[PDB]
RNA sequence: GAGGGCAGCAGGCGCGCAAAUUGCCCAAUGUCGAAAAAAUACGAUGAGGCAGCGAAAAGAAAUAGAGCCGACCGUGCCCUAGUGCAUGGUUGUUUUCAAUGGGGGAUACUCAAACCCAUCCAAUAUCGAGUAACAAUUGGAGGACAAGUCUGGUGCCAGCA
RNA sequence: UUCCGUGCGAAAGCCGAGCCUUUUUGCUCGGCGUCUACUGACGAACAACUGCCCUAUCAGCCAGUGAUGGCCGUGUAGUG
RNA sequence: GAUCUGGUUGAUUCUGCCAGUAGUCAUAUGCUUGUUUCAAGGACUUAGCCAUGCAUGCCUCAGAAUCACUGCAUUGCAGGA
């Protein structure tokens, strides 16, 4: 098996499902595309019609219109199916759980994307890798891994990366807290445990999560222009939620 | 390599002959006029499964989560169904309950207990036969159990004869006018 | 002597197949005379009133015991061309337009197991165990 | 001279207490490959999937209803009780009209294929139950552990435990 | 100071189109091919702390060298 | 089901073990099977032996006439040995 839970597959059947690919966003925090030709539009729903995407080639994101399905799609991927022209990006809603999230167009015109990892370059250039897949030269001169980046996406064409830290509105990723919400209270250093991170949700019901999980995502709700989950997370009585169904 | 999670369930009842647990048993067994022991054994282990949930959940330091949660999901089912009760809801009676409220709540004895058919007997044959309507089927399976507005519904197979604008060679055996029809004929 | 009517329910477009797909509820007894295959499907095609009466597919059944029973569920075709692309010739079949590649149980299959450490020559049937 | 290696899969034998098919198919699933000029429909698949085999297992279940008589017990009372009547429950070769699926078939309707049900319409489906049938097992009857008071056998035997 | 993998940097193959040219040659433009280094995935290799089942009429085991370690180099994909 | 009961005495109260008892849906086997729904199924013994049979390939529009062959009147994209 070794199906990844957050991909929401289930019961008979696939083994493997359609293997992703290597190729940015890895495989643990991916939710390739194959999942979503068949699974989340639904039109193309055998392996014959995904199949036929693909001998057809058709299906088209985002930079690259991209050719595979097996690879990653991930945080703030954009789709556009020009066949109704539709547009979604890639994002947690609160209970952890991955949407597709009809985005609009000008919205699924840029992204942005944490930095794992900032470097030299070969000569007083400096390139920095960011969390999801691109190198970038020349960055700012002093960016920094955990630090966030907006991209144009349609162009080619940083935006921004914001001089981060505490109390920044941030999206939780994982650990326990996957589509949890919640600007960062703070991270305490925790050298080599990594920093630790005190989160609180929209409710200001505070929670904690490793630093590692965190996707700042602006100052003041959203800096982004991003879709945001609806409730914005924080994760709370269920039994609630059962009794507001029953209407 | 790769799965199914089918599984096993229910199971059978400890050491037999015991005079008052057979007659226990049988008394109950008389009241709904059976087909096996193998129902008894069906509710005891639901009925001791919910019991046995019953055992740990009061226990619970109370202000905490599931008690809340499957006491609020029995409770309401259960009595929705016309199983628990409303006075039942401390969880107390829970606790309590009684193999004949099981029974009680198998569909066909409730039909006949709502009147229909002549007994539980021959409410089980009845519906068997093919009668008496509540969901997609009649109610095939008379094995079934209630859940409070079936006890509407409890109706014809219009379907059946016996709501037929027409009937069937059947249980009537309009039949008899086929043979009537083929042998008869002049 | 009818009797006998087919009702639709649940029932969703899907654009860009070019096709559409939805919900049946049907009952019998008395009509006949009556019915039939084509007809299953025109109603189909008209309850949502496209007229190319076999640019339509049916499933939307199988069965075993649940007696009498009939709900299916049930597709309608853009076009013919979409049709052509989205049926698979036992289901085009299953309508009637055309047939898929000639099966024998691996009977050819041996060239396969000849063929990849072998050049050129061959010559059209050559062939190994199937004496 | 040459030359083989199923702890794949089905097959075989073998062993042993001991375990199904040289079946379909290549849909879906995966998976791989090239990546539907599909302008010529069209890779490939003993993985897989379908069946076949398959009483280890889990789901649900069949011998039907009712009445009349016989007849019965069981109450209430007449009545002594009882017949009776009444008050009830229940038997049966009686009796019977009456219940009525199995089970199989118009079949429209499935399935990759093949396949496992059928609306019960239309000669507005034919057909199909009261019986040894259209069927009951298995294991007990000192006790533990349910259940003979003994019919017959038997005779420390047979044999039981 | 130096080098028997780069000096991908184009003497090769589509579809698409331009204009010349008739069109072609030529000359254009457009989307793909052969195509090296660095990163990332990806994955694989390599390693500890922690944790594992029987048994003392099993107790000492353990050091030709590799046993434990220490030295230079080997040697390997690297550590040792 | 948070029980046992059966079995040592002249009784008696005893320590106390066997017998039974409940599962195992674990293997074999015996018996005996209405449908029918839901089903694992040559590990185990010998990783014994194996006929057999069958179980990696594939190209697009996008690397290669070859005069085979095929295609079509012919071209001929194509196809293709």
């Amino acid at each position: 098996l070794y199906a990844p839970k957050d991909w929401m597959l289930s019961k008979l059947t696939g083994v493997f499902a359609p293997r992703p690919r290597a190729g940015p966003h890895k495989l643990r925090e991916c939710l390739s595309l194959l999942i979503i030709i068949r699974n989340r539009l639904k039109y193309a729903l055998n392996a014959l019609e995904a199949q036929m995407i693909l001998r057809q080639g058709l299906v088209c994101v985002d930079g690259k219109p991209r050719k595979d399905g097996k690879y990653p799609a991930g945080f703030m991927d954009v789709v556009e199916i020009p066949k109704t022209g539709d547009r979604f990006r890639i994002l947690y809603d609160v209970k952890g759980r991955f949407a597709l999230v009809r985005v609009s167009e000008a919205e699924s015109s840029i992204k942005m994307m944490k930095v794992v990892n900032v470097y030299t370059g070969t000569g007083r250039i400096p390139v920095a890798v960011t969390h999801d897949g691109h190198r970038i030269r020349y960055p700012d001169p002093r960016t920094s891994r955990g630090d966030t980046l907006v991209y144009d996406v349609k162009e080619k064409k940083v935006l921004d990366l914001i001089k981060i830290g505490n109390g920044k509105v941030v999206m939780v990723t994982g650990g326990a807290n996957r589509g949890r919400i919640g600007e960062i209270v703070s991270i305490e250093r925790h050298p080599g445990a990594f920093d630790i991170a005190r989160l609180k949700d929209a409710s200001g019901h505070e929670f904690a999560t490793r630093a590692t999980n965190i996707f700042v995502i602006g100052k003041d709700m959203s800096s982004v222009p991003v879709t945001l989950p609806k409730q914005q997370g924080l994760r709370i009585n269920v039994i609630q939620e059962r009794e507001e169904k029953l209407i | 390599r790769n799965y199914n999670n089918f599984n096993r369930v229910w199971k059978a009842p400890r050491r037999p002959f015991e005079k008052e647990r057979l007659d226990r048993e049988m008394k109950l067994c008389g009241q709904y006029g059976l087909r096996c022991k193998r129902e008894i054994w069906r509710v005891n282990m639901t009925l001791s499964k919910m019991r046995r949930t019953a055992r740990l959940l009061l226990t619970l330091p109370e202000n905490h989560p599931r008690r809340l949660l499957e006491g609020s999901a029995i409770m309401r089912r259960c009595h929705g169904y016309g199983f628990l009760d409303e006075d039942k809801d401390k969880l107390d009676y829970v606790l309590s309950l009684t193999v004949p409220d099981i029974l009680e709540r198998r569909l066909q004895t409730v039909v006949f207990k709502h009147g229909l058919a002549k007994s539980v007997h021959h409410s089980r044959v009845l519906i068997q036969q093919r009668h008496i309507a509540v969901a997609k089927q009649i109610v095939t399976i008379p094995s079934f159990i209630v859940r409070v507005s079936s006890e509407h519904h409890i109706a014809f197979a219009d379907a059946s004869p016996f709501g037929n604008g027409r009937p069937g060679r059947v249980k009537r055996v309009k039949r008899n006018a086929a043979k009537k029809g083929s042998g008869g004929g002049d | 002597k009818a009797e006998v009517t087919v009702r639709t329910s649940q029932f969703k477009v899907n654009k860009l197949l070019n096709r559409k797909q939805f919900v049946v509820e049907v009952n019998h007894p008395g009509w006949c005379g009556t019915v039939p295959a084509k007809l299953i499907r025109n109603r189909l095609a008209s309850l949502y009133k496209v007229a190319d009466e076999n640019q339509i597919s049916v499933f939307g059944f199988k069965t075993k015991f649940g007696g009498g029973k009939t709900t299916g569920f049930g597709l309608i075709y853009d076009d013919l061309a979409a049709m052509k692309r989205i049926e698979p010739n036992y289901r085009k079949a299953r309508l009637g337009m055309g047939k898929k590649k000639l099966p024998a149980r691996k009977s050819v299959k041996e060239r396969r197991n000849r063929n990849k450490k072998i050049r050129g020559k061959a010559k059209g049937k050559m062939q190994t165990k199937k004496k």
